[PDB]
């Protein structure tokens, strides 16, 4: 689910990626679970179970785009009304062809960053994209994409 | 038998509602949107949900309780799901949550699913947060972020390129096929090309769009390099020392201490690396001022007793002590690093209880304090001890500001210059004060807003008053709308315009009359009897229960404001009042009556009437014509107070005696036989009627409670005071103009009521470090954006020019910015034509209605905001029709040819011109040529509104040159709206915060360029920018977002709902608390800005 | 007096059948509680009553004594 | 008579903090401690201006999102 | 009648204002309150409604004893 490529002889910049990686879930189940309890919306569960219900909330919106480097780079969608409207299809494997463009142009405006976070817009109906540092803490860096054009 | 014991001794549980205050709680600003759906016979909200009542988060109960009909219910449950679906997506971040209590209008005007839940969520999540480094930081940086992200802009592109990337699509995602049907071994080539059928569309990022960020550092200390970038201390050092080989081995020291504030440089890896190796040294030797973070902590009982700490600080403040008596903290910390002889001087002691010079003592501790390692590197700050741009900046009273207009150099000029640029009224306080000693004193009792005492000014006694009538107008008035709701579908009420208008005077008269003689029978101890006529039981029951009538008697009484003991109360009460419209209108369709009659007739009630006072006749024939003159100037608009000053003013025999008991059924005879009576010119109307009265009931109560139960020495005090100042025509005049807009009269002038905007003054102080000038500095630059984009897109369009051009030119301009601003139109001779257009014809007339009811959503949304189109565009006419008529009168022939289509001839136009040369005022036309030009006017307004309905330029007005920016301006309008409905395809909130501003801010600008240009100043965008700040401040400009959202009775609640809510938190902060949940309150202006990305952006893109 | 009050708790509800085995005064100063703990918390000081009092019941005249001695009663 | 009143406000004080402060807490931070009641002091002073000047007036009162002072007040 | 919230300049250029030095505590504002509140209701009932009397008629009880100095104090 990582989305690295390597599984019999690794070197230190894939160690690298997945060390970014982890943190990376660790913070969007963190963000999902804050979000959650505030709703009042928490399962009865507990340890092992809870944890497994937020995995499993988390794994549905991952999508591994492709091109920029090797081992790509890993998003996560945000969380729309219906995703006919905004994306304009509900399978991933088209959304993720669709957003190598996109992820190619971030890259190449800002080499220094190492990772990317997307979200959504509901006034203006925009796509933003923003790079993210360790302990859930923000960059700079910032793009805008109108939805039309993606669909 | 036991049991009964224990139950009776407890104590009574409490209520259900005692608890979850702040979460439950006003209704009229919830149910605006359903206001038009009858009610139901007996039906119960708890009922109709049963078991369904378990799946709520108890406030959805609290906003779903309120149906009184299936229907209802059922809309409330769809718009209780959409609720959630907005707010799921933006759960995502926590932080965007934080920015949702202020940003969304549905939650901050009304409407919204619960307004005190989100707020007292939003408080807990930005204090948790902060365990950027305070609850004032998390809730400021929140809103600079979820602003910042730069637009894109669509462009138009080449098909062959959309193409080619669509291809290397597909391919790039059919790598991934299994490919089990038709394999490999059965594959050929097509013998045709293909080609995919993608649109030919790009996105650019757009260039205008500005750098929004927030300032958190001026009130704490920090660091300033190369006096950007924004990082922290214990991060900066750790990139010090590991791109520093060019340092003497210090860096161990650098190591020490990043294992132990804001920074900010004007890429932070290049960033050290762009220093030289001296700057970068200081840079670590002002980090070792950690010392402040820890004696701090030691002060406050952060430290408790832990050791090493601890103690340092107590044997520092030790020597501090010593050094008075034989040669705070901060200081003398201070004083160790920056000096030199200062260090000089400890060295040549000795310590009165150890061994070693007293400095070196207390250098043992510092190590201790920036280091925490216990008690070697003390060679290291003793060589770190010997001109750069790095520096230890202590807090700063004035933050940096981005905006150009707002810099001050003090904090006083700072203050005054950010509070004029958000509310009308603090301009007025302050130029009411220049006309010396008097005013001053004076000015204090009407305008202004105090925070520290409880005598307050009469603007704020009548802004509380009006409040509450309002409460209870409003229940009547929705009952008005559900009378009529079937009978008159939406589809219907767009095709028959006109006769729909009547279907209320009809309802009016009814209940009118019905309501005269419940109030007869009532004051003579009779019987009530209820009529045969469904809709008017209905309208007399939601009158008597609303429960206003004893409320305004008993409130006029208190403060015992002049004679008005002698009115008579009951619950069925309604003033009376004649009405000079009706006079008019009668007398255009018959002209067998004249002038001659009216006033012979009521000669004959005023002789009876006063005929035990030995009535002369002469005086008789004088107060008959004194009620005709004064008849006209109350259909004119061109009365005043002055006028009114011996009781109230809401009696007709009073105000013609004061200007040196009818029958209304005695019939009189005419010269030709008619009969008529004065019955035939009473007011009719119930709202118009209920509203006038009670806004100037809360203007006569509120002045009252300042001091002046009785207006005869108010009006001595204000002739006293003008003449004291250098100039004292102007101060009459100001303070004339100014009593007149408090008691509610019209002064001509195209302006929001008084009451709507504030006046606070309090402390300075306090607000700057509050955080509330860096809010008001990010709202002031999206109108550059705004601005901008509206200049380009009339400088894009073959219309916008020639249109920005007129505006220019000394020989157009002046008149059509009066054309824009209705001066000629609201009162004076011309206010018949305005009057026509606005209570004689409905939305259907606009033609815009018809070509747009399908894709906007067809709800309420859509009715309720053409209304304010429909009173947009009247004033444009009336203000055309009026400029044209004087036009031709001056002596343009080409006009006067035209004018003559609609009945214009010789006879009428000569004693038109030798009326106007004897006196050029004319507050109104003379009775002898009255009935006919009037006349012409009515017949011209009437054929405009048929033919120019596409937004099209009829044949015979292509005379006008200011006409030709009139007449197509819908379409230019109609223009931005595709766009918008191009992008967003709902009409929720947000695309009506940016469709109103589509439609409004054209005109604005056009004024205020016209106002440029004939100062003999540059006109360029910053320039009309910052010119249209000081004719709509920011606070005025969401008056235009409510007058959108509701009409009539319900727009007063919201409008001043909002500045109450800002004055009672203002007043808090202004004391010394600074709590969140104030910040939030104290910003409604804020919440326009989303809907301003809309539309600013949107009118960039391309069709 | 510390003891933070609880939402909508009810002191005879909570006993339910145990209000069977007190004198007519204990049941008084048990409907004071408004939170469980408080409740737990004066059912434990009303045993050491019975306690301190079983003993000096021994002798008649020492029970009128305590009407004057007792810290607590008086 | 004031005694019978003021008394039932002073364990209301006194329950606002009971969370928060734990008895071996109070016995480490001493100094710091003595601010958790000027804080709450100082909110509750200045809310109950606000409601005294709007009651005068003839306006509505309306409450404060801090759970706190909601029950200090009533 | 002082305005609370006028800010005022001093020598060295901080703005000062009469707000600062108001009394916050609720207790100790409801104690100070309660005990004089009592303590003049009592003296009220006894037959001096109005101290100005009350103060005469100690004056005119000293001048009797032997040492008026020591009644009075």
């Amino acid at each position: 689910m990582l989305g690295i490529q390597s599984w019999v002889f690794t070197s230190d910049a894939d160690e690298k990626a997945a060390q970014a990686r982890v943190s990376q879930v660790n913070s969007a189940m963190n963000n999902e679970y804050v979000y959650n309890q505030q709703r009042g919306s928490l399962p009865a569960l507990v340890g092992d179970d809870l944890k497994s219900w937020l995995m499993g909330k988390v794994a549905s919106r991952t999508v591994r785009v492709k091109d920029g480097t090797d081992n790509g780079a890993l998003l996560v969608l945000p969380e729309v009304g219906d995703k006919q409207k905004v994306f304009g299809s509900t399978d991933n494997g088209i959304i993720e062809s669709a957003l190598t463009e996109s992820v190619t142009n971030f890259k190449k405006q800002y080499p220094q960053a190492t990772t990317v976070q997307m979200d959504y817009d509901p006034l203006t109906q925009e796509l933003i994209f923003q790079g993210v540092n360790a302990e859930n803490q923000l960059g700079t860096t910032r793009a805008s994409i109108p939805a039309a054009d993606f669909r | 038998n036991p049991s009964a014991l224990v139950q009776a001794m407890q104590k009574p549980v409490a209520s259900v509602t005692d608890s979850f205050k702040a979460t439950l709680s006003a209704k009229a600003l919830r149910g605006v949107e359903y206001a038009s759906i009858p009610t139901e016979a007996g039906f119960e909200p708890s009922k109709a949900l049963g078991d369904s009542v378990s799946q709520y988060t108890a406030d959805e109960l609290e906003f779903l309780s309120d149906a009184r009909s299936s229907a209802e219910l059922a809309q409330r449950r769809s718009q209780v799901q959409d609720t959630r679906n907005n707010y799921d997506a933006m759960g995502q971040n926590m932080l965007t949550t934080v920015a949702a209590s202020m940003l969304d209008v549905d939650m901050v005007i009304g409407g919204g699913v619960g307004a005190l839940s989100k707020v007292s969520r939003a408080t807990r999540l930005a204090v948790g947060l902060s365990a950027t480094i305070t609850p004032l930081d998390v809730v400021g940086t929140s809103v600079g972020i979820a602003m910042s992200a730069i637009p894109g802009i669509r462009k138009v592109a080449k098909a062959e390129q959309v193409q080619q990337g669509a291809v290397r699509g597909g391919v790039n995602a059919a790598e991934d096929a299994a490919g089990t049907v038709v394999p490999p071994k059965d594959v050929t080539v097509p013998p045709v090309r293909e080609v995919p059928e993608v649109q030919p569309i790009k996105t650019v990022a757009d260039e205008d769009y500005p750098k929004i960020d927030i300032d958190t550092y001026s009130n704490k200390e920090h660091i300033e390099v190369g006096r950007s970038l924004k990082t922290t201390v214990q991060n900066a050092v750790l990139a010090v020392t590991a791109l520093g080989d060019d340092l003497p081995e210090v860096r161990a020291l650098g190591r020490a201490l990043g294992a132990s504030r804001a920074e900010i440089f004007n890429t932070l890896s290049d960033h050290v690396r762009g220093m030289s190796t001296y700057e970068k040294t200081i840079l670590l030797h002002e980090a070792a001022h950690a010392k402040t973070g820890r004696s701090i902590r030691a002060v406050e009982s952060g430290a408790v007793s832990d050791g090493v700490v601890y103690e340092a600080v107590q044997r520092i403040k030790e020597i501090q002590w010593y050094v008075k008596a034989n040669v705070d903290t901060h200081e003398f910390i201070s004083q160790l690093f920056n000096s030199e002889h200062f260090r000089d001087a400890l060295r040549s002691v000795k310590m009165p209880g150890s061994d070693g010079t007293l400095l070196s003592n207390l250098m043992k501790r510092v190590v201790t304090l920036f280091t925490g390692k216990a008690p070697n590197a003390f060679d290291a700050t003793l060589q770190a001890f010997d001109p750069a741009d790095v520096f230890l900046n202590a807090p700063k009273a004035t933050p940096d500001l981005q905006s150009k207009v707002l810099q001050a150099p003090n904090v006083i000029e700072m203050n005054n210059k950010v509070m004029g640029a958000l509310n009308r009224n603090f301009s007025l306080y302050e130029r009411l004060k220049s006309f010396g000693y008097k005013a001053s004193t004076l000015a204090d009792q009407l305008v202004v807003d105090a925070t520290g005492t409880e005598a307050n000014s009469a603007a704020h006694h009548a802004r509380a008053a009006h409040l509450a009538s309002n409460v209870s107008i409003v229940q009547v008035d929705d009952a008005f709308r559900q009378a009529l709701s079937a009978d008159w579908p939406l589809v219907q009420r767009l095709r028959h315009p006109v006769l729909y208008r009547e279907a209320q005077r009809d309802l009016s008269q009814k209940v009118y009359q019905q309501l005269a003689e419940n109030h007869d029978r009532f004051l003579k101890g009779q019987s009530i009897q209820p009529s045969n006529d469904p809709r008017v039981n209905s309208m007399v029951d939601a009158f008597v229960n609303s429960n206003w009538a004893k409320d305004e008697l008993a409130r006029v009484k208190g403060a015992g404001i002049n004679g008005a003991d002698a009115v008579r109360e009951s619950p069925y009460y309604l003033p009376r009042q004649h009405s000079g419209n009706k006079l008019n209108d009668f007398m255009r369709n018959n002209r067998q009556v004249t002038k001659d009659d009216i006033v012979g007739m009521y000669t004959e009630q005023f002789s009876r009437m006063f005929q035990q006072n030995g009535i002369t006749p002469e005086t008789a024939r004088k107060l008959g014509a004194k009620m005709f003159d004064n008849m006209q100037d109350q259909a004119a608009h061109v009365q005043g107070y002055r006028q009114s000053i011996a009781g109230m003013s809401y009696d007709d025999i009073e105000n013609t005696l004061e200007a040196l008991e009818f029958d209304m059924t005695a019939q009189y005879t005419t010269k030709s036989g008619d009969m008529i009576s004065p019955s035939m010119f009473v007011n009719n109307d119930v709202m118009g009627l209920m509203e006038g009265y009670s806004r100037r009931m809360s203007g006569r109560v509120g002045l009252a409670k300042a001091g002046f139960p009785d207006l005869r020495d108010a009006v001595k005090a204000i002739d006293e005071a003008a003449a004291e100042a250098q100039d004292p025509a102007a101060a009459l005049h100001a303070f004339d103009n100014t009593m007149n807009q408090i008691l509610g009269y019209p002064t001509g002038e195209d302006v929001p009521d008084i009451l709507r905007s504030a006046s606070i003054i309090g402390g300075a102080l306090n607000l700057a470090n509050s955080g509330i000038y860096q809010l008001a500095d990010m709202s002031l630059m999206l109108q550059q954006f705004g601005i901008t984009k509206t200049l380009k897109a009339f400088g894009s369009t073959a219309f916008g020019r020639n249109a920005m051009d007129v505006a220019k030119s000394a020989e157009f301009g002046s008149r059509l910015q009066d054309v824009i601003e209705a001066r000629h139109v609201l009162s004076g001779k011309y206010r018949s034509v305005l009057t026509h257009l606005e209570d004689n014809r409905d939305i259907g007339s606009l033609g815009v209605a018809h070509r747009y009811v399908q894709q906007m959503g067809q709800g309420t949304r859509f009715v309720n905001g053409m209304e304010f189109i429909r009173r947009g565009q009247a004033k444009l006419v009336s203000g055309l029709i009026a400029d044209t008529v004087d036009d031709a009168i001056a002596g343009n022939a080409s006009a006067v040819t035209a004018m003559e289509r609609f009945g214009l001839n010789q006879q009428l136009l000569d004693e038109l011109r030798k009326a106007t040369a004897a006196n050029p005022d004319m507050r109104k036309w003379p009775d002898s040529v009255r009935m006919d030009i009037e006349a012409v006017t009515h017949n011209m307004a009437d054929s405009i509104v048929l033919e120019n309905r596409l937004g099209e330029i009829p044949a015979w007005m292509q005379f006008s040159s200011v006409g030709k920016v009139i007449l197509p301006y819908m379409t230019f309008v109609a223009g931005a709206w595709n766009k918008i409905l191009r992008r967003t395809a709902k009409l929720d909130g947000a695309t009506g915060v940016a469709i109103a501003l589509a439609y409004q801010m054209p005109l604005v600008t056009l004024s205020s360029a016209t106002s440029i240009a004939i100062s003999g100043k540059p006109v360029t965008p910053e320039s009309v920018a910052q010119r249209a700040l000081v004719q709509v401040p920011m606070m005025s400009w969401a008056g235009f977002a409510v007058d959108f959202w509701a009409n009539g009775a319900s727009n007063n609640l919201a409008a001043l709902a909002l500045v109450d809510r800002m004055h009672a938190a203002m007043s808090s902060i202004a004391s010394g608390e600074t709590n969140p949940e104030s910040l939030i309150k104290a910003v409604p202006f804020l919440s326009i800005l989303p809907g301003m990305r809309l539309m600013g952006a949107s009118l960039a893109d391309d069709d």
